[PDB]
This record gives C-alpha cells, structure tokens and sequence, in this order.
RNA sequence: AGAACCUUACCUGGUCUUGACAUCCACGGAAGUUUUCAGAGAUGAGAAUGUGCCUUCGGGAACCGUGAGACAGGUGCUGCAUGGCUGUCGUCAGCUCGUGUUGUGAAAUGUUGGGUUAAGUCCCGCAACGAGCGCAACCCUUAUCCUUUGUUGCCAGCGGUCCGGCCGGGAACUCAAAGGAGACUGCCAGUGAUAAACUGGAGGAAGGUGGGGAUGACGUCAAGUCAUCAUGGCCCUUACGACCAGGGCUACACACGUGCUACAAUGGCGCAUACAAAGAGAAGCGACCUCGCGAGAGCAAGCGGACCUCAUAAAGUGCGUCGUAGUCCGGAUUGGAGUCUGCAACUCGACUCCAUGAAGUCGGAAUCGCUAGUAAUCGUGGAUCAGAAUGCCACGGUGAAUACGU
C-alpha cells in the first residue's frame, strides 16, 4: 500500500525543518510564498554545480540561504565572486536584504538526494545504466551507513509501459521513528516521459539534529535556593 | 490524623480540591450548601459514599471546590479527591478504599472523534459492501 | 471465538433502597442517558404501588418481580436442514435482567398520562399475577414447553462424545481404566 | 417572503437609457440587459425589452410593477413536460 | 490553473487600489445608514456600481502557487494537498504530522 | 529604584529554542537586577488540521497535521544595558520572536 | 469544504488575434496622474497633467505603446505512455534473501512441528541454519505520583469589599508546561516441558505494550488521479486562446445513495434555575450602555488572548399546564413586512417578525452502528468564508443494555 516520508513523520522530535523561521498568521502565507520563490528563481542556477540541498532562514530581518555542496569551490567562485552572485540572484527575487551560507556534502554518494540526481542524470542521458544504481548502492555502503534501497521508475528500458526496478544493500527498517535518517523522493523529463527516483538511507541508532526533550531540571532547580513566590 | 488536610480529584480532566479538617459531618461547596450544588441529583450521594464507606459521616468538617465539566463529572471529580483527603484520618482507610476500588485515578478516559467516524467509535450507516 | 471472555458490568447500588438490582431497574427503565427522570419515574411508581399493595414500597416490589421472573427460556440451534429454538435454563442473575425487561416493556405499550404511572399500573398487575409481563413470561416458558423434545444436534452433539454412560455430548471418549 | 436591503438598486447601465426613452417616446422598445435592477416610478409608461440570456423580451410597465426587478419580466428558463405551458391553447 | 483567471485576479488585487479600498468608506453614508435625499440614489450610489469587479465578493485570493481555487488554505495561501506534500519535506516551518 | 517599564513576551514553534532564549535573557535579567524572579510556564498553541490525502477523491481517510507555538513572558518588567543587548539577540534571531512594549 | 457575481467548466449576444499571461529584438513614448462622452460593457475617441531612475548627460535601465520571425495561451484529449500522490484488502501477520541440504524440475527445508499469543508474539525442538523487513518499541496523546516556577493564572490561613482574587496579602492548592518516576508476569501461589506463557492474589493510581493515536511491510484490482502538481504523446492557435453584458451550473409529474427533522408526555410551552470543553479575531472580534418586537444597528470598555465575546451551553433541576384530541404536537406549504453582505440577493443566499397551513399516529419485502465514558443522547466551536451548511473536522455535557453459546 501507501507509506510516510521517514524524515517527515521525524520533523520537530528528531529532525529540523528544511526552512527556520517565525512569521504568524498575517504574514505567514505570505514568508511561505517567497520561500517557495527562492527554491525555484536561485536552483536553476545552483542546477549546473554540486549542490544538492537548500535551506532558508530569516535572521537580521534578512533572507539567509544555506546551500549543501559536494565542491563548494564552485559555487564561491574565484575569490568569492560567485556566491555574491549568487546573493545578488536572491536579492533580485526577495523583498529584503540577501546572505547565502555555504556548507558541504562530506562523502558525496552519501547524501540521498545527490546519489538520486547522480543516477538521475545517467538515466536523463541515455546511458547503459544497467549497472548505475548497484555502484551507487555499494559506494554509499563503502562511505558509511548501516543500509540503503534506491528504486527506479518510469517507462524503464524505453518501454511502452509502466516498468520498474530497485536494489538494497544492509539493513533498513521503516516503522522505527528513533534514530536519524535520510530519504529522497525526485524526478526529471526526458522525451518518452517522466522518471522517477527513491532513496532510502539507515544510519543506524545515532541521534538527530534535535532529542526529543530537554536534559533534565532537577540537578539545577534545586530546593536550597531563595525565591519570593511572586507578587512582587 | 490532620487539623488541615488536602487532596486533589479528577473525572473527564475537570478537577475538585478537597480540604478535611476535625468536626461534626459538616458540608461546604463552592462557597455554598451541598443542597445548592446537587439539587435532587443521584450525585448528592456520589460525594458521600466514599465518607459512608469508612464511618466518617459525623467526625470531621469538609470543605470542596469543583469546576469544569458537569454535574456529574464534578461528582466524580470529587469521589477521587475526598478518597485522597480521607487517607490521613484512619492508618486503614486507604487499604479500605483499596479493596472497595476507591483510591484509583479516573477509570473512564474520554474518546476522539477521528476523520470517517461519526463519533469515537460510531462509523456512519453504511459500508458500499 | 472469544479467546478471552467478559460479561456484565459493575453498577453502584441505589440511594434509597441501598441495592445494586434497583440501580439496574433504574437503568433498564432510563432512555437517552436520563438517570434522574428514570429515578424520578422508579421512586414514583414504587411510592404508588405502596398505596396498593403491602404497605411500603419495597414488600410489594417483589412480588410483582417474581410474577414477572423466568427460569427456562429458548436458545437458537441449527439440526440439519433446519434451525429450531431449544430450551435452556436462565442464569440465576439473567432472571432478575429478563423480569425488570419485560416489566418496563410492558408498561411502555400501557399509554396512561405519565411513565411513573403505566410503571405503578404494570407493577399493580403483576403484583396481582395478570399484567402484560406476567403474560410475557408464561409466552417464553410456553416457548420452551412446545420445544421440550429436544436440545442436541441428532447424531454429531447426541452420540459422537461418548463419556459418562448416560451422556455422550461434547467430552473425549472414554474408555476403561487401571 | 424573503426581503433585500431597503433603498434598492438601479442600475446605471439602465439609467443612462431611461433619460433618453422618456424623452424619445415608446416608439421602440429600451432594449436593455439590466435584470438585477429594480423599476423606479421614473421608467413607468413606456416598454422595456429585457434580456433573457438569448432574447430581449418587451414589456410595458405600469406603477404596479414599481419594487419588482426587471429579469421578472423576461423568463430564461423553458422545458418539456407535465407543466410546460396550458391547455386551452393549440399550435 | 489556467494562466488567464491568475491573471484576472492579481489585476482585480491591482484595480482595488483606484476604486475598492477608499470608496468602501462612502457607502454606509451614500446609501444604507447616513444618506440625504441628494444621496442613495444612481446619481450618488454610481461610485459603488462602476467599479464593479474590484469587489471584496469578486476578491476571494485563491491558491498564491498553482492558483488552485475551491481546494485551498488561507492561513498559507496554498493549496490543501500541496501543503500536505510541503510537510513530508518540513519546508513550512514548524509543520509536522500530527497523532492523538 | 527599580519599577516595571516594559512586559517582554517570547514566541518560538520550538520547547527547547524558547527555552534557550529564556536562558539568554532572564539569567542575564538576573545578572542586572531583582526584576525577575522565575519564568512562568505560559500556555502553548496546539493546532490541528484536517486535509484531503488524495490529489482526487477519498471517503473514510482523510489526512491530519500540526504546528505547535510556544510563548512566555519571561518575568521581566525592567530594561537594563545587558538584558537590552540579550533582547537584540533575540530579535537578529530568525526562529523566535520578540515584543518589549508595556502596553 | 461552503457556484446570486467571481469561481466556470457550459449557452446567447457583443468583440480581439503575437494576444489576458510570456521570452528574445527593434522603433515611439518616463512609469504614472487627472478627466469627458458614446456603448450592456468589452471597447473607442477626445481633453487636461507628470517628465522620474542610473549616468560619462553621449547613452542606459525600469515601465507603457507599437511591430515581425518565432512563440505565448489551451479547466483540451490521452490515467492502457509515465512520474509523484492516494483508495482498499487492513494493523491483516505476513514478506524475503544468503549459504547448506533435498528434487532432472516447479519448488521443498527454514517460514511447517510442540506449548503459548493480539501476531512467522514469545519459548521449546528437528538437515536446516544464518540474516533482513513487516508485527512491536520509539514519538504524540490521556491520567496517578515527585519536583522547579508564578502573569494574561491560583487562593489555605490573614484583611477591606453588602461579595470579582478586584486589591493589600499569600504559595497550601488548581492550572499552565518544563523535567522526573511507574508496568517487567516484576513479586507471591498454582498450572506447564521447573520453558515461554497463562490463571489466581497481593502491592499499585493503573496489570500485562494501563487506555487512545501516529505507524500501513511484501503484494494486488491490466484500481483512481490530464480537476493539486509533473510530464511524454496527439491537437487548435482562421484557435481546444482571450475580454465583456446577460443567461446556465439551481430547469422538472421520475428514481436512487447519503444526511436532517417530526410524529411527542423519561414531551412541548411559559416562568424560575445548575454544572463545560474548544476555537477565531489589526480595514478584526467585542461586553457595559443606547435604539427596535427582532434580525440588526448605534455607542463603546477590552484584546491579539491564560487578559474579551459568543455564554445562565442544552439536555438536566424547580413550578404551572396539556390527555392522545393530527393536539397544548408537527409546522413542509404559502401571503405580508423588516434586517444583512455585496456591483447585485429576479430566476437563485442568509437572518428576523406577523399571519397561514400539510404529510406525519413511530413506517413492507428488510437493514446498520456500537462491548463503557462506548453506544444511545444534549449542546458548543472552527476551517472553507463578501455573504452564506441539516455536510466535514474537533469539542465538552448526560450516559446505557447485553455478551450463554461459537
């Protein structure tokens, strides 16, 4: 049947959104959206590329944009010319200042979103291909991680119908919420269709960015302190 | 056991609460008389036989506050915050209270409605099948 | 089936008559979820009965009771091409439940100026039993009289479970000893 | 039965024909797509109309017709049956 | 969706605003509460009526992105299944799944 | 002489950033002076929604959402050169949030 | 998820063809503002008015207008071209790989057997063994307990107030929401292969993931999606494009799926009267007060909500009254009048007042939800939303009956 995006359910107990920033009902949406402007107006340039992904703050009372790459030397460009580019590119589109950011991707087949995409291409494309996703699997397996699915579809082989193919490596639970992750979803054009690409990672048992609660209050709090009781 | 005593009930997440002092069979409610709160009603009684039961009716107590809810949720809740409370006045109410299942919590736990029912749970009539 | 199993459910006794079988008359009278009209209508119903018979309300009160409820009724199932109502003893609590249900049945006919008086009714009935229910039930007995029959199956409950044996229903299977 | 807000409107895509309509006379009919607007003492005494969608419809009004909205005089909508429609009538 | 009802009604935004919004101030005291009456009559009242559309009735908004209308929220001004797409993914911030 | 004022609040999406932040500006508050305190727990939120898990039709399902936002007082009722800041942060940020005014 | 219009697909009439939207390039004008008139308006023509931005003051960019090769546009087909997304079996206990053994092979073994379970759950054991995913935890929610804290919250002992924690005062307590504790058949007794597990009991707030939720493996109907979105194929652009006024989406002796409401009396009506949760509100929500029979309007404190309003929530409780009368019930229909948003309530919206008035007496062959804070049953709020639900999503009140048997 139909599943979760792994991650998505996760946000918020093990995961970081994705964009940070506060926002709301007023201007919430909207943000939203510009976002959902930035994404499309700067990932056409960024996509040409080794970035994988982006993630957009906010701070500040700016706009943002944190970009992964993966690389990151092609996108700073020589002496940091690009990142201005870039942003300038923000911004633009958006209605305030924007920063970008820099980030790096990481082991590159790691991840997912760039190894996926790097079979994404292959297949854009087309090339022999197959294979690819074996690999990829093997990678990832490998850089790091504890498994990885990758699945393909769209349609396969030129086609009159629909299709597809996967493979995987390690491992890779799915209801384990927890942990982490990762994951993924991306496609895509080419001139018989769309095509499709999954991505699947375990990590293994290793906490997130965030989780979930806060260490504990009680070391801390504790009862030898002056207060109060309000009020005044 | 005491005093002064207290204890809090609960239920329906309204909730309750419950203060016990020396007296007792004296009542108050909330601010409230319990016939001004329990006008009707079975419940009430409910606030209680847990006093009846140990049991208490004419030895100390009491004084109540209880929101939300209704009526009878208040209650229930009550109940847990007279039974709990009571436990100080007992060295064996509780074991009394428990064998029962009177110091318990709640239970229940309200239900929910979820997307297709209906209430919860329920579900709609019907199933196409 | 189940598995696992679990029955009736506890209910507190109730404040007047200090019973957990008054509650049950309660409910089994109530409609939905309105306890205290239902009480109102019990109190009511028992204070007219009740004026009815005896002379207090609980005396009945009994007589209905008793009805009103049973001690057998029917059981569905299913025996070849068929499905047949069979008597079976009721359960001692269920019953009761049968019933107080049959008594509020029913009632409810029922007509009515107020429940409640319908009680209740009824209770005058039933109870006295002749109300309509002490006529429900006698229905059931029934009924079940009807059914008396038979239940057994069938040959493969009558059966294929030789035991005691006079049986040979249901046990393993059983031969000598060791 | 149902009612609307009180000082109903006209509309001025009506307007802008009625001071013109009352001086011509209706000798053809205003139409008009107004609807919705409402007939003002407003008009009365000449023929409207009034589209509907779809065909302009002619009608002269007396109101008696003040209050009423002009796409009562209209019927876009016709159909089917029992209903629809007279009796009943043949054609 | 199709690009002609974007759109509409970012013109409507937009026209509205002109006319809408300052108006509305006018109405309501022209017509309704309020009004003389010289007003309302319409007309006075044609101030409302050219305009329409630029009308809040309409302005509404709706989707927003994929413009969409009837299947929209809003509190983010997007569509729905596409917030949800979104969430999957946390591309709106604090946004998650969900469980009670 | 010290007090009331200002309030301060915080807000946020989140337990946790909110929290860090407290925290950032009510250890710093004491810390100055106090005009603090201990921050009230304040109600956070809970919301939730219900939308459609389909693109096209369905009965039953369905789906079910949530955002979630913490807020808090944090608590102060005084301003002072370190909480002042922290307040700007607090807000450079973003993920909170920030209102100061008394009202 | 709320079709007068818009939205809109469709119809009649008006009307345009590089276009309402969009990119490259050139030519003429700053963008823009103000204003009259014909016309249903689209649209067209006339009149007044600004002369900006960057700058080398040459020139350039923005924005408007015009013009061509391209091309834009298409809610237009194709879901049997395809991605992404989803229904449903169904939270069902299954699914699968490696190696070894076994069969010429499909495939078997393991994954079946024995005890046990909610379960390829747990345990036992064999040419099967090793390993992964699903089941299950995590993580949210509900509530017993321990602990820090105290306004937009609270009030036990102290105090003014003819009785609001309003305020001096207070932190025992509620609550808010942050951290911590607890459940493992653990413990005791019995059964059983001294296993796992199960039954009984104590302890505990709770007894067996305490309860509820998220969670949907593998695989499928040659399932649904051109109407979120994406995008290949095919096709018009002499338009399958686009602007505007009106109409239609709502027509009508029909039938159905799903929902509401009544037939009353453990009900209605008039008066007195008690106890909630939740949620929205910066061209918005809103008390006191004023006006009106009233919708509503005026006036206006408060607030961005732990600070306010809906709000005496209703069922329920107290008192009078009805006697089965088509009623003291029901109140479809239908006349008249008033209020409301909006360009506008005619077809075809919502609310209020007066009057009028019908089927309906608890309903066929038949059928559906639910195992307890559940069903049954009473009220409240919100999304969507100019305005506008008896649907949908969430909320709290009262609160059952019965569970033999398989």
């Amino acid at each position: 049947g139909q599943k979760v995006h792994p991650n998505g359910i996760r946000l918020g107990i093990v995961k970081p959104w994705n964009s940070t920033w506060f926002a709301n009902t007023k201007e919430f949406a909207d943000n939203l959206d510009s976002d959902f402007k930035v994404r499309q107006y700067l990932t056409k340039e960024l996509a040409k590329a080794s970035v994988s992904r982006i993630v957009i703050e906010r701070p500040a009372k700016s706009i943002r944009v944190t970009i992964h790459t993966a690389r990151p030397g092609i996108v700073i460009g020589k002496k940091g010319e690009d990142v201005e580019k870039l942003r300038k590119v923000v911004a633009d589109i958006a209605g305030v200042p924007a920063q970008i950011n820099i980030a790096e991707v990481r082991k590159p087949e790691l991840d997912a979103k760039l190894v996926a995409d790097s079979i994404t291409s292959q297949l854009e494309r087309r090339v022999m291909f197959r294979r690819a996703m074996k690999r990829a699997v093997q990678n990832a397996m490998r850089l790091g991680a504890k498994g990885i699915k990758v699945e393909v579809s769209g349609r396969l082989g030129g086609a009159e119908i629909a299709r597809t193919e996967w493979y995987r490596e390690g491992r890779v639970p799915l209801h384990t919420l927890r942990a982490d992750i990762d994951y993924n979803t991306s496609e895509a054009h080419t001139t018989y269709g769309v095509i499709g690409v999954k991505v699947w990672i375990f990590k293994g048992e290793i906490l997130g960015g965030m989780a979930a609660v806060e260490q504990p209050e009680k070391p801390a709090a504790q009862p030898k302190k002056q207060q109060r009781k309000g009020r005044k | 056991a005491e005093n002064q005593y207290y204890g809090t009930g609960r239920r329906k997440s309204s909730a309750a609460r419950v203060f016990i002092k020396p007296g007792n069979g004296k009542i108050v409610i909330n601010q409230r008389s319990l016939e001004q709160y329990f006008g009707r009603e079975t419940a009430r009684m409910v606030v209680r036989q847990p006093l009846e039961l140990v049991d208490m009716v004419e030895k100390l107590d009491l004084y109540i506050t209880v929101k939300g809810g209704g009526i009878s949720g208040q209650a229930g809740a009550i109940r847990h915050g007279i039974t709990r409370a009571l436990m100080e006045y007992d060295e064996s109410l509780r074991s009394e209270l428990r064998k029962a299942g009177f110091v318990t919590r709640d239970a229940r736990q309200v239900e929910r409605k979820k997307v297709g029912l209906r209430k919860a749970r329920r579900r709609p009539q019907f199933s196409k099948r | 089936p189940r598995r696992r199993v679990i029955g009736q459910r506890k209910i507190l006794p109730d404040p007047k008559f200090g019973s957990e079988l008054l509650a049950k008359f309660v409910n089994i009278l109530m409609v939905d979820g309105k306890k205290s009209t239902a009480e109102s209508i019990v109190y009511s119903a028992l204070e007219t009965l009740a004026q009815r018979s005896g002379k207090s309300e609980l005396e009945a009160f009994e007589v209905a009771l008793e009805n009103v409820r049973p001690t057998v009724e029917v059981k569905s199932r299913r025996v070849g091409g068929s499905t047949y109502q069979v008597p079976v003893e009721v359960r001692p609590v269920r019953r009761n439940a049968l019933a107080m249900r049959w008594i509020v049945e029913a009632a409810r006919k029922r007509g009515d100026k107020s429940m409640a008086l319908r009680l209740a009714n009824e209770l005058s009935d039933a109870a006295e039993n002749k109300g309509t229910a002490v006529k429900k039930r006698e229905d059931v007995h029934r009924m079940a009289e009807a059914n008396k029959a038979f239940a057994h199956y069938r040959w493969l409950s009558l059966r294929s479970f030789s035991h005691q044996a006079g049986a040979s229903s249901k046990q393993p299977a059983l031969g000598y000893l060791n | 039965p149902r009612s609307l807000k009180k000082g109903p409107f006209i509309d001025l895509h009506l307007l802008k024909k009625v001071e013109k309509a009352v001086e011509s006379g209706d000798k053809k009919p205003l139409r008009t797509w107004s609807r919705r607007s409402t007939i003002f003492p407003n008009m009365i005494g000449l023929t409207i109309a009034v589209h509907n969608g779809r065909q302009h419809v002619p009608v002269f009004v007396t109101d008696e017709m003040v209050g009423h909205k002009l796409g009562e005089f209209a019927p876009t909508r016709t159909y089917r049956g029992h209903a629809a429609d007279k009796k009943a009538k043949k054609k | 969706a199709k690009q002609s009802m974007k759109a509409r009604e970012v013109k409507r935004v937009a026209l509205a605003d002109k006319y809408f919004a300052k108006r509305a101030e006018l109405k309501a005291i022209i017509s309704d509460v309020n009004a003389s009456d010289e007003d309302r009559w319409n007309a006075v009242l044609k101030l409302q009526t050219l305009p329409r559309d630029s009308s809040p009735s309409r302005q509404r908004n709706r989707c927003r992105q994929t413009g969409r209308p009837h299947g929209f929220l809003r509190k983010f001004g997007l569509s729905r299944i596409k917030v949800r797409e979104a969430a999957m993914r946390g591309e709106i911030p604090g946004l998650k799944k969900a469980s009670w | 002489m010290q007090n009331q004022r200002i309030r301060i609040r915080l807000k946020a999406f989140d337990h946790r950033l909110i929290d860090q932040a407290t925290a950032e500006i009510v250890e710093t508050a004491k810390r100055t002076g106090a005009q603090v305190r201990g921050p009230i727990p304040l109600p956070t939120r809970k919301e939730r929604f219900t939308v459609l898990i389909s693109p096209h039709v369905n009965k039953d399902a369905r789906d079910q959402y949530e955002i979630r936002t913490h807020l808090r007082l944090v608590d102060i009722v005084e301003p002072t050169e370190k909480t002042v800041d922290a307040l700007m942060r607090l807000d450079l940020a973003a993920g909170v949030d920030v209102q100061i005014s008394l009202g």
